[PDB]
RNA sequence: CUCUGGUUUCUCUUCAGAUCGCAUAAAUCUUUCGCCUUUUACUAAAGAUUUCCGUGGAGAGGAACAACUCUGAGUCUUAACCCAAUUUUUUGAGGCCUUGCUUUGGCAAGGCUA
């Protein structure tokens, strides 16, 4: 067996890559539930920045801490599904439309 | 349903390389010494601000240092001053530098 | 497997050897092999009469070794 | 390697009794037990076929020429 | 017994059977630097013997570090005992009493407490960091405490997954670590029979996280198991250490064929390990099935579905099995302790080995007098009652049996520091659960209930109506000195009793803690350092006393010395106006105080050897060398008391009559000190004259002792006095870049960098420096926060140094809240510590003189 | 050598203080101090409840294709060729006489042999 292959350093680097790039399986999250810059504003602010952006960093940290501190475990439900009930009803029907078409539709409906 | 996934290591490596521009290339949590949720909780509880950290309203009605009335304990004539006790020292060692540390969190030591 | 008997401790010590046939000899351990065949130096036959006779350096086949006893401290 | 052999090695450091093929009975501390049942013992009491006893400091008996061994009951569990 | 216990591979009945046979026991102490893997190693052993318990995939279980503070901080704070039945490579089973100790340099008292009752030491060394400060100090401590030391090189996976060194360079790194350890051992131990090398079996290689542990013997056993025609003993004898394999002749040689062949170790042990790890972490989806097929490992699809780290742990566990190399090492190179009892009694027992009880205990038989020795005190979760943890050196402890507990002050003449107690229950303490038993024989560790009341730190338990000639074991000698000092007060004075109870409880809990009440009614606590004191305060505020406490800012304890002989010879007279004494003071020579403290000399020595040493080494005339009377506050103190009074002027018989009183006065005076009432260090007190009253009721008692102390004070004050500061020795472990930052931070605080070197085979640097203890406060957090966490430092007390200023100067003016410049730090410290103690505002060199 | 257990998808019932969610909203009530004069804390903290956006597990029903990879189980090394002078399928430990002991029967010792 060869000591190393062409994808050995890659695996060793993946061992230390940050989450979720150190995994090889898992679940699917929501586009809302994935924040891209939380790690950016959890870090020390880069040196030589203006006061406004410095205070922006600090305030984002403040609200992040407040959420983390006030979080409470979710409660026990019975898993009732509004849209499933709607579909069960006779007043609604299923179909596939272009998202922009549906957006115009809902704009008109709200108007 | 698009619920769960299991990728291969070459796929993970390519995705990591592509996402590189959004990741800070940190291998340890030593970066976040006195800059993690526990340190922020302790600062909020003690009503103090880490230089780069957030700043909240006093959790408990703050004790006025001009109220205490010069006992033998707080006699300023016995103190030996070498370096001012910054907020960081109290955040790092809450129970040794503070009086009445309530709802204070111990911060993870070196890794 | 093909193990040695653990006899290094007994090397160059005086020993008392009980052999089959109710035979007994005494001498200094000079070596051994995996079959427990022994080399015994300055060997003496302890005849059933009580009389003892010097036979010199000898080979004892491990097959016919019942028991050995050290006459020294190991 | 046999199950009884493992249990024998377990008795190393304990007081055990050994009968040879010739019926001499040796009681004392088991120092070393080899895979082939070769037995090193110390501070022995030997009881011959005529009934007489003797005392020995150090002995070593070949496995083949052992009929059986009695081990402590400390092991049974 | 019969209480409920978790399922185990072995059985408690077999464990009870084993305890009786003191030949299959092993008392081991796991010690080493901070964060070097000891706790995870112990936990993996517990996992092996207890199938139900397990270490989480993402999080690491400890099964030590049970405390809430330990769990939150991530640093072991208290030593933890474990008792397991581990199987040996040969298939035999032994009983291991393993005391896992903390690593932080501040908690070395726990390590000393473990060593006192241990018989062997296992030193855990990280494979990347290598030798470090605490490893050096622990090697020194072990070889001085006369224990057998073996080594486990842990974290060997950092050479493969972090440094990714080539196999030959990894071998070189391991060899270098072994060489460093051997050098340290040879330095600190005269005997050369203790040499560490994997060939002998004194060194094991472990990766605790991924459950790897092996010795050359165990790996050769794996090879033999795969192919059954080799003696793994010979194979292991040949593997390590510059032995090149030759396959054409299938033989091992000291001469390398082809000038490119790898050593047998690199070829057989290291290289396949590299291969296994690389295949698991790089090719889990392409060739790992083939590699596992070759190795014979078969694992389920659900098992191979895991992530890389759990999969590595699983594959390595399947390949290696149990930690048999550790058991081999401990069994082969640690006393029985039937064998090791004799050195233990020789070193610890105060009555000497030659004593009849000395022999009876060196025998170490379960049937004999009871001579248990208790060194630890563990509190229940409720924090009400303490259980004494100790070892049984003779006899057998029985539940409900009345016993006699002797404290530290007990002596065969003053038999009042003893008390008759009634032991309630006994436990065989596994880390997180205690197996209750009804008796314990000699040669085992035991928890005892009902004997906590009459003991504070250490004690010895014997039987009443027997062992009348029983003497206590020596009190623990600690590896350092507790210097940092804080003052404590309740917030509401109505709750003082609760605070006092908490103070007593923490004093019991922490072996080297010293709590005291000053003259001004101030409750002071002495601790080793910042983290030590923080943990102590957390315990005092949350566990024991449930009240709120104000703490003063930390400060250190100083000493008092002289720099030149007394200006004039001084004297004093007893209130009876007889019994005049006359003394002079001077400074000792360099290093003599160190010799006295480190026991290079012993006042117990015969006067012949004492005078010989003093004459030959420190150029002392034999006349004076044979005139020694006392060695400072303790039997081993850094001050000496001699008498130069020639017999022509005074009666030697009368001086011998008053010798005890004069010595007591001298020791008390040295302990207190005139300047700020603190220890006097490095001073020679010479009695130049003494006129003694004839009648015993005219001399002795309350007449000479206060007069002797007053004369000592007068001589010290007449001699140019100075204060002495404590100095910590700091050792930072920083990246190759942050050395300049470390230099800056140290320079800011009167620090002085002795050295800064790289760590061979690692990308890091070690910077060794000296820092005043008083300025050390907050230094580590300053460094870490300025460097962004990449620099870490540990500090330990090193030595005493003279404070820059001159203390007995009244010209200086001190403002209340200003950092004074260097030249009058001495005066500032003196006056402020005087105020703290509550003494007069200042001292005059004629204060204790009789004339004014 | 054979017998279970499958995968996907839609829906219903119920439990979940597990980061049920590696993310994060709103409403009400209470206390606190704000600042108060009548109404009104976005720019403020604590506690409690509730509602919404989202999960797990288990059970039930439907409908689409795969049916022995794996999970185990029934079924526990089946045999081609060669072998035993320390631990059992090749073992030369074989006999007789005398004496003593023993109620006899029976047991111990020595010698003779080829
Ligand atoms: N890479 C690697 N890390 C390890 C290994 N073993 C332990 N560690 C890590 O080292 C750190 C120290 O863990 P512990 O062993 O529990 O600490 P300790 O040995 O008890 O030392 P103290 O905290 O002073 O008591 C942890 O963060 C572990 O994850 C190992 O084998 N390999
Ligand atoms: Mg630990």
């Amino acid at each position: 067996t060869p000591l190393y292959t062409d994808n050995t350093a890659n695996g060793i680097a993946l061992l230390w890559a940050p989450r979720p790039f150190n995994l090889r399986s898992g679940r699917t999250r929501r586009a809302l539930d994935i924040p891209l810059v939380k790690n950016w504003y959890r870090e020390h602010c880069p040196a030589g920045q203006p006061v406004k952006v410095r205070v922006s960093y600090q305030k984002l940290l403040k609200y992040y801490v407040l959420n983390a501190l006030k979080h409470r475990p979710p409660k026990a439900q019975k898993k009732r599904y509004l849209f499933r009930s709607f579909k069960a009803t006779k007043f609604f029907q299923s179909t596939k439309l272009d998202w922009v078409e549906v957006g115009l539709q809902v704009c008109r409906q709200g108007y | 349903t698009y619920q769960r996934w299991q990728f291969t290591l070459p796929m993970m490596s390519t995705l990591y390389r592509l996402a590189n521009q959004l990741l800070t290339d940190l291998v340890d949590d030593n970066y976040f010494y006195l800059f993690d949720l526990k340190a922020f909780f302790t600062s909020k509880a003690l009503n103090m601000a880490i230089p780069g950290g957030p700043k909240f309203e006093p959790l408990v009605r703050d004790i006025n240092l001009q109220d205490e009335d010069w006992n033998e304990f707080n006699d300023i004539n016995k103190i030996i001053i070498r370096q001012p006790i910054r907020t960081e020292y109290k955040i790092a060692f809450p129970y040794l530098y503070n009086n009445l540390p309530h709802h204070v969190h111990l911060t993870w030591y070196h890794t | 497997k093909a193990h040695p008997p653990e006899l290094k401790k007994f090397m160059d010590k005086k020993l008392s050897l009980k052999l089959n046939g109710g035979r007994h000899v005494q001498g200094i351990l000079r070596g051994f092999d995996p079959f427990m065949n022994l080399v015994i130096d300055e060997c003496v036959e302890m005849a059933t009469s009580g009389q003892q006779n010097n036979i010199g350096m000898v080979v004892i086949r491990g097959n016919s070794i019942i028991m050995l006893e050290a006459l020294e401290r190991v | 390697i046999g199950v009884p052999i493992k249990v024998l090695h377990e008795a190393e450091g304990h007081i055990v009794t050994c009968e040879t093929n010739t019926g001499e009975v040796y009681r004392g501390k088991l120092i070393e037990a080899e895979d082939n049942m070769n037995c090193q013992m110390s501070n022995i009491t030997v009881t011959y076929r005529d009934g007489r006893v003797a005392q020995l400091e150090q002995v070593y008996i070949r496995g083949s020429k052992i009929r059986f061994l009695i081990l402590p009951d400390m092991l049974k569990n | 017994m019969e209480q409920t216990l978790p399922v185990t591979v072995y059985e408690m009945d077999f464990l009870a059977d084993l305890m009786d046979n003191s030949e299959l026991i092993r008392n081991v102490t796991l010690c080493g630097h901070l964060h070097h893997g000891k706790t995870c190693f112990v936990d993996c052993l517990i996992e092996q013997t207890h199938p139900e318990i397990r270490k989480r995939y993402d999080q690491d279980l400890c099964y030590t570090d049970i405390l809430f503070t330990e769990q939150e901080r991530g640093v072991g704070i208290k030593s933890t005992p474990v008792t397991v039945v581990l199987p040996d490579t040969k298939g035999k089973s032994y009983l291991f009493n393993i005391m896992d100790t903390p690593g932080h340099v501040n908690f070395s008292d726990e390590v000393t407490a473990g060593l006192r009752i241990s018989d062997g030491v296992v030193l855990f060394i990280d494979a990347a960091e290598g030798v470090m400060l605490n490893t050096e100090r622990l090697i020194k401590h072990a070889v001085q405490e006369r224990l057998a030391v073996t080594v486990c090189i842990n974290k060997i996976d950092r050479l493969i997954l972090e440094l990714k060194l080539p196999p030959t360079d990894a071998y070189y790194k391991l060899r270098h670590i072994v060489d460093e350890v051997n050098g340290l051992i040879s330095m600190y131990s005269t005997d050369e029979n203790l040499i560490l090398s994997p060939l002998l079996g004194n060194v094991c290689f472990s990766s605790s996280q991924y459950s790897i542990c092996f010795t050359l013997g165990s790996f050769a056993k794996i090879y033999a198991d795969t192919f059954g025609d080799i003696n793994y003993q010979e194979f292991a004898k040949r593997l390590w250490g510059d032995i090149y394999f030759n396959p054409k002749t299938r033989k091992f040689t000291k001469k390398a064929p082809t000038s490119s062949s790898q050593r047998s170790f690199v070829e057989f042990i290291l290289e396949p390990l590299y291969k296994i790890l690389a295949q698991v972490v790089g090719d889990v989806d392409t060739s790992l099935p083939r590699t596992l097929d070759e190795l014979g490992i078969h694992l389920t699809k659900e098992e191979l579905k895991l992530n890389i780290r759990p999969l590595l742990r699983l594959v390595c566990k399947k390949f290696f099995g149990e930690f048999t190399g550790f058991v081999d090492m401990c069994v082969q190179h640690i006393p029985s302790p039937k064998v090791g009892a004799k050195p233990k009694i020789e070193h610890t027992y105060t009555g000497g080995v030659d004593s009849d009880l000395g022999e009876a205990m060196s025998d170490c038989d379960p049937d004999g007098p009871l001579m248990c020795h208790t060194t630890k005190m563990y509190s229940t979760d409720d924090g009400v009652q303490f259980h004494a943890f100790g070892r049984v050196l003779s006899g057998t402890i029985h539940a409900g049996q009345p016993v006699k507990v002797l404290g530290e002050n007990y002596t065969l003449e003053d038999e009042e520091d003893s008390q008759i107690c009634t032991v309630g229950r006994l436990w065989i303490s596994v880390a997180r659960y205690h197996i209750e038993v009804n008796r314990v024989p000699a040669g085992n560790w035991v928890l005892i209930e009902g004997v906590d009341q009459p003991i504070v730190k250490t004690a010895t338990i014997t039987e009443p109506r027997g062992n009348e000639e029983a003497q206590i074991f020596r009190p623990l000698k600690f590896n350092t000195t507790s210097v940092i000092k804080i003052a404590v007060e309740p917030v509401n004075p109505s709750e003082l009793p609760k605070m006092l109870d908490g103070l007593r409880k923490v004093n019991k809990s922490y072996p080297s803690l010293t709590t005291k009440v000053e003259e001004s009614g101030e409750h002071v606590i002495l601790g080793t350092g910042e983290l030590y004191l923080d943990c102590v305060m957390h315990d005092l505020r949350k566990m024991y006393s449930e009240i709120d406490i104000k703490v003063a800012d930390p400060v250190v304890t100083f000493c008092e010395t002289v720099v030149e002989t007394s200006s004039l010879k001084c004297f004093a007279e007893t209130p009876n106006k007889k019994n005049k004494i006359t003394m002079i003071a001077e400074p000792l020579e360099k290093g003599l105080a160190e010799d006295i403290e480190n026991e290079v000399v012993q006042i117990t020595w015969n006067r012949k050897k004492l005078g010989e040493f003093f004459q030959t080494k420190y150029d002392w005339d034999l006349l004076a060398a044979r005139s020694i009377w006392a060695f400072g506050p303790d039997a081993t103190g850094p001050n000496i008391l001699v008498d130069d009074t020639l017999p022509s002027e005074v009666d030697k018989a009368l001086l011998g009559s008053v010798k005890d009183s004069i010595v007591q006065g001298f020791q008390w005076g040295t302990r207190e000190g005139p300047l700020c009432d603190e220890l006097i260090r490095n001073v020679k007190f010479k009695i130049l004259d003494a006129v003694v009253a004839q009648e015993p009721l005219h001399r002795g008692g309350g007449q000479i002792i206060p007069t002797a102390r007053r004369v000592v004070y007068s001589a010290f004050l007449m001699a140019t006095p100075r204060l002495m500061e404590p100095y910590y020795f700091v050792e930072v472990q920083a990246p190759a870049d942050c050395v300049s930052a470390v230099y800056t931070v140290l320079a800011r605080r009167r620090g002085h960098v002795t050295q800064d070197a790289p760590i061979p085979g690692s990308p890091l640097y070690t910077i060794k420096a000296f820092i005043p203890a008083i300025d050390s406060f907050g230094f580590e957090t300053d460094l870490r926060t300025h460097t962004q966490g990449q620099a870490f430092s540990l500090s330990v007390f090193h030595h005493w140094q003279i404070v820059p200023g001159d203390p007995l100067d009244k010209s200086i003016v001190i403002r209340p809240l200003e950092p004074q410049p260097a030249p009058h730090l001495a005066r500032e410290f003196m006056i402020k510590t005087r105020r703290r103690k509550g003494l007069s505002e200042d001292v005059s060199i004629s204060k204790f003189f009789d004339d004014p």
